[PDB]
RNA sequence: UCCUCCUAAAGAGUAACGGAGGAGCACGAAGGUUGGCUAAUCCUGGUCGGACAUCAGGAGGUUAGUGCAAUGGCAUAAGCCAGCUUGACUGCGAGCGUGACGGCGCGAGCAGGUGCGAAAGCAGGUCAUAGUGAUCCGGUGGUUCUGAAUGGAAGGGCCAUC
């Protein structure tokens, strides 16, 4: 009675650390918030992370819970 | 714990101001000697501070830690900030209800030039 | 007939038996039977070997079983075409890698221990050897 | 799908309307939301209707 | 005989200056209550025919 | 047909009559904002009351909860309570993700007019991911856009919707 499946949602990181992006570009597609928005990064209703400014994207770990953050520096 | 509850209360506001990147007027209230501080957006340096703990401001008001004290400190921060140059700031409750002394300090500050 | 209780899933993938054994040392008794070859032992084989030693030692000493099946195996019924879903679970097997200690034992002389293990190994499908508890 | 669709008609003379859904079994009374009417470019009261 | 235009195609595609074709979006006819205003708003303007199916459109209406 | 996990070999994708489960909704509030709060499970004392109602204290730190299966996420709580409310708004939309295509998804910002707050600010539905059906034909309301001699009308077109 098996045989059912769902179409893959093509999640994952779209832009990796150290590459320039344009404002509004999608950086990470995720179900929850595995990565939290940092500086110049906005979070969508579906927890999508997009660039709010033009620059280089970088990843880092911050906070007491060592949770991962994505930031953008104007470079 | 009173402190733990207060920090938890103000964490969301502090984070919101931090990511917004704007100078914030932070006020600390106690049974005596209400404090006030102006913090740069990075959060690493204090632009200017005032309070009723120093004799320069504690030599006039009858008692520190009342409505009159809050107005004096709220006023005191004003001309200091205006003299420094910074005009616009974001008020931070720091987990204190914006009802009594905190409101009086803010009301004195806003009417003294630090509109926000 | 060792078998788990209320396992999470009825069926599981075939997998592979690559790698190397972890429980390679005697931990409970003073003598043990180490696995030299690689393969899988069914629940029936484990029961048969256990009965052989208990009779050999005449219920003297202690017996430790260091392997549990915890892996169902299916088998299609005779005269059944390929497909139409996974087969039904038939028996449970334990994957054995070289160096795995199968049974442990204590409370008997070394001489009597050797024959007891030899009888058990005669009813197992994998090459085995006799080992003694080491000091550290 | 017991929930059924309704029409919200602006209190102004304009014919603009909104469309939504509601459950008549639980909340049989009318709906009086205050929404924006672009024909007059003002926020007005919208009444439920068929 | 001269080629016959596909009349159904001629009622759904209009030719543009650079040889492209504009068509109406195909999800704004009915069942509109459950749709977000954002999706309905974006479907209102006319859109250009994709490259892959452009060749099919050319054959359907060789005259227009 | 659609959703979640595994198979799937640490980007994405990836088959089988392979292994497990769900959906064809619900909610004018379960939405928006402002203010406040922080579980499960155990130990001790206490009427009915008893292993398991409610009260007090202690260990515990989220094993709780999150309208609905699963995964990811959630203390700044996305979890729980209350006040005021309709941003579940209109016209757009830089720039991206995803598809052979039809299409689907995210979105800063601008104009108009609103709600909450002293304010910075938040709000273009709901913690996210299922709750859905192209085109044709026809119905309803608005709009002189058109209306085949002229002035109208019928019928079409455009917009909203069935």
């Amino acid at each position: 009675r098996n045989g059912r499946d769902s179409e893959a949602k093509r999640l994952g990181v779209k832009r990796f650390g150290g590459e320039s992006v344009l404002a509004g570009s999608i950086i990470v597609r995720q179900r929850g918030t595995k990565f939290h928005a940092g500086a110049n990064v906005g979070c969508g209703r579906d927890h999508t992370l997009f660039a709010k400014a033009d620059g280089k994207v970088k990843f880092e770990v911050k906070g007491p819970k060592n949770r991962k953050f994505i930031s953008i520096e104007a470079e | 714990d009173k402190k733990s509850a207060r920090i938890r209360r103000a964490t969301r506001a502090r984070r919101k101001l931090q990511e917004l990147g704007a100078t914030r007027l932070v006020v600390h209230r106690t049974p005596r000697h209400i404090y006030a501080q102006v913090i740069a957006p990075n959060g690493s340096e204090v632009l200017v501070a005032a309070s009723t703990v120093e004799k320069a401001i504690a030599e006039q008001l009858k008692y520190t830690g009342n409505k009159d004290a809050a107005a004096a400190v709220g006023k005191a921060v004003a001309e200091r900030a205006l003299e420094k140059g910074i005009k616009d700031v974001s008020f931070d409750r720091s987990g204190f209800q914006y009802h009594g002394r905190v409101q009086a300090l803010a009301d004195a500050a806003r009417e003294a030039g630090l509109q926000f | 007939m060792l078998q788990p209780k209320r396992t999470k899933f009825r069926k599981m993938h075939k997998g592979r038996n690559r790698g190397l054994a972890q429980g390679t040392d005697v931990s409970f008794g003073s003598f043990g039977l180490k696995a030299v070859g690689r393969g899988r032992l069914t629940a029936r084989q484990i029961e048969a070997a256990r009965r052989a030693m208990t009779r050999a030692v005449k219920r003297q000493g202690k017996i430790w079983i260091r392997v549990f099946p915890d892996k169902p195996i299916t088998e299609k019924p005779l005269a059944v075409r390929m497909g139409k879903g996974k087969g039904n679970v038939e028996y449970w097997v334990a994957l054995i890698q070289p160096g795995k200690v199968l049974y442990e034992m204590d409370g008997v002389p070394e001489e009597l221990a050797r024959e007891a293990f030899k009888l058990a190994a005669a009813k197992l499908p994998i090459k085995t050897t006799f080992v003694t508890k080491t000091v550290m | 799908g017991i929930r059924e669709k309704i029409k919200l008609v602006s209190s102004a003379g304009t014919g603009h309307f909104y469309t939504t859904t509601k459950n008549k079994r639980t909340k049989p009374e009318k709906l009086e939301l205050k929404k924006f009417d672009p024909v007059v470019r003002q926020h007005v009261i919208y009444k439920e209707a068929k | 005989p001269k080629i016959k235009t596909v009349r159904g195609a001629a009622k759904r595609f209009k030719k543009t200056g650079k040889g492209g074709f504009k068509h109406k979006h195909a999800n704004l006819r009915h069942i509109l209550t459950k749709k977000a205003t954002k999706r309905k708003r974006h479907l209102r303007p006319k859109a250009m025919v994709s490259k892959g199916d452009l060749g099919l459109v050319i054959a359907c209406l060789p005259y227009a």
